[PDB]
């Protein structure tokens, strides 16, 4: 399989430059594109055989790439540049493909996670399962990365995150959830929780006590 | 000038089938190449299908090839995506897009598209579940007591503390969409470890669609 490797979250203020890559091993033979997705909005073009640009993008988003690595460069940030940007392109025989996508947010005072790690109640593990809840409140601006780590050793089967949520407070408010068997949770010796938000890594842990 | 209007999409149940329809505007279909790419409530964007104008070639996703089939009526510019032995993983908003036609195949216009749920999820009320801390946590001026609200449907799930008299420090997270189709959410309330176990903290879990009320105290 194959990825485009693009960072999750990019945050700038009004009126500067934002840069948002997108990393790959066949990008050197295929052409890169990029596609702006407002929050509840079909995605849309802004860039395309790596520096090509629409006739109803603005000047400012400026397509570029280089070897394994193409670059959404995003100058005089607005506000309604605010929204997720996805890299398009292709494996070594067609098939496209899609990066991760990327976060980009823009302006108000920048603020770290509120993280909480909860371990399985006994209660609930009477009922067969386990449950560790992972809550993430009081961020800005509204993006956040959530990890898991079973014993230091990352895990992704049972993890279901929430979408960051704005709080009455204008700060935002993110869950997750790491579903165990009443086995796994008492299998490991300790569960842990990292979320990462603007390079800041927050990482609380529990473990079966 | 260039339109896409997707439809179909609704809600069906594991195994069932669906046949969704992009009709076009504005542009001879029978000129482009058209692909369907789809994405799940707060994923990326992934993709399933391209075919050729003429339909001589179709191109699927490993994830869906063999139950998805594309076809096409350039007549009638319209493109169909019938997906059949639905998976919950095929839930997802589904985006048809007119692929360009320069550098590899990247789309340049794509039509708001049709979301397709696919559960089972009927009417489960909520489990409810204390959250505190083991030995570190408690040890705080100032720990952090909840409520786990796990395992619901449908929406939306009200909670509230010593029956509405507690506000202050209440902080009752947005329902996560676990992959069984059922809704979950936390909801803690930060008190002081000092005066703790002295005072009373219970949420009172109210969800009407299920006419069901719990009132859980959670202790230190
Ligand atoms: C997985 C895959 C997807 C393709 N998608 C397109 C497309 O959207 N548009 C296009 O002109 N060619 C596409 N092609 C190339 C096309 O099949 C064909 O080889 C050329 O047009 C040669 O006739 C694709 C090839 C593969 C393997």
């Amino acid at each position: 399989s194959y990825e485009l490797k693009q960072p999750p979250s990019v945050s700038v203020s009004p009126g500067q430059t934002a840069r948002i890559t997108c990393s790959g091993d066949v990008l050197p033979k295929k052409y890169a594109y990029w596609y702006q997705e407002r929050s509840g909005q079909a995605p849309v073009l802004v860039v395309y055989e790596d520096s090509g640009r629409p006739s109803e993008i603005p000047e400012r988003f400026s397509g570029s790439s280089s070897g394994t690595k193409a670059t959404l460069t995003i100058s005089g940030a607005q506000v309604e540049d605010e929204a997720d940007y996805y890299c398009y392109s292709d494996i070594s025989n067609g098939y496209p493909l899609f990066g991760g996508g990327t976060k980009l947010s823009v302006g108000q005072p920048k603020a770290a996670p509120s993280v909480t790690l909860f371990p399985p109640s006994s209660e609930e593990l009477q009922a067969n399962k386990a449950t560790l809840v992972c809550l993430i409140s009081d961020f800005y601006p509204g993006a956040v990365t959530v990890a898991w780590k079973a014993d230091s050793s990352p895990i992704k089967a049972g993890v279901e995150t929430t979408t960051p949520s704005k709080q009455s407070n204008n700060k935002y408010a993110a869950s997750s959830y790491l579903s165990l068997t009443p086995e796994q949770w008492k299998s490991h010796r300790s569960y842990s929780c990292q979320v990462t938000h603007e390079g800041s890594t927050v990482e609380k842990t529990v473990a079966p006590t | 000038e260039v339109q896409l209007v997707e439809s179909g999409g609704g809600l069906v149940q594991p195994g069932e089938s669906l046949k969704l329809s992009c009709t076009a505007s504005g542009f001879s279909l029978s000129n482009y190449y058209m692909t369907w790419v789809r994405q799940a409530p707060g994923k990326g964007l992934e993709w399933v299908t391209n075919i050729r104008p003429d339909e001589t070639e179709k191109f699927y996703s490993d994830s869906v090839k063999g139950r998805f089939t594309v076809s096409r009526d350039n007549a009638r510019n319209s493109l169909f995506n019938s997906m059949s032995l639905q998976r919950v993983e095929d839930t997802a908003t589904y985006y048809c897009a007119r692929v360009s036609d320069f550098g590899d195949y990247g789309p340049d216009f794509w039509g708001q598209g049709t979301l397709v749920s696919v559960t089972s999820a009927s009417t489960k009320g909520p489990s409810v579940f204390p959250l505190a801390p083991c030995s570190r946590s408690t040890s705080e001026s100032t720990a952090a007591l909840g409520c786990l609200v796990k395992d619901y449907f449908p929406e939306p799930v009200t909670v509230s503390w010593n029956s509405g008299a507690l506000t202050s420090g209440v902080h009752t997270f947005p329902a996560v969409l676990q992959s069984s189709g059922l809704y979950s959410l936390s909801s803690v309330v930060t008190v002081p470890s000092s005066s703790l176990g002295t005072k009373t903290y219970t949420c009172n879990v109210n969800h009407k669609p299920s006419n069901t009320k719990v009132d859980k105290k959670v202790e230190p």
